[PDB]
């Protein structure tokens, strides 16, 4: 896999793409 | 956004 | 959380398996 900067929407699109079915979490420092 |  | 190293900077996909269950 490669060196990925992630925005914050583009993220969660991205974590898809590595979880499959597997539940996911998008804790960010509010 | 994408790569480093 | 992650997302301060991602919306700013790289990660690794490997931390993204980390913030999976």
């Amino acid at each position: 896999f490669v060196n990925q900067h992630l925005c914050g929407s583009h993220l969660v699109e991205a974590l898809y793409l590595v979880c499959g079915e597997r539940g996911f979490f998008y804790t960010p420092k509010a | 956004v994408y790569y480093r | 959380g992650i997302v301060e190293q991602c919306c700013a900077s790289v990660c690794s996909l490997y931390q993204l398996e980390n913030y999976c269950n």
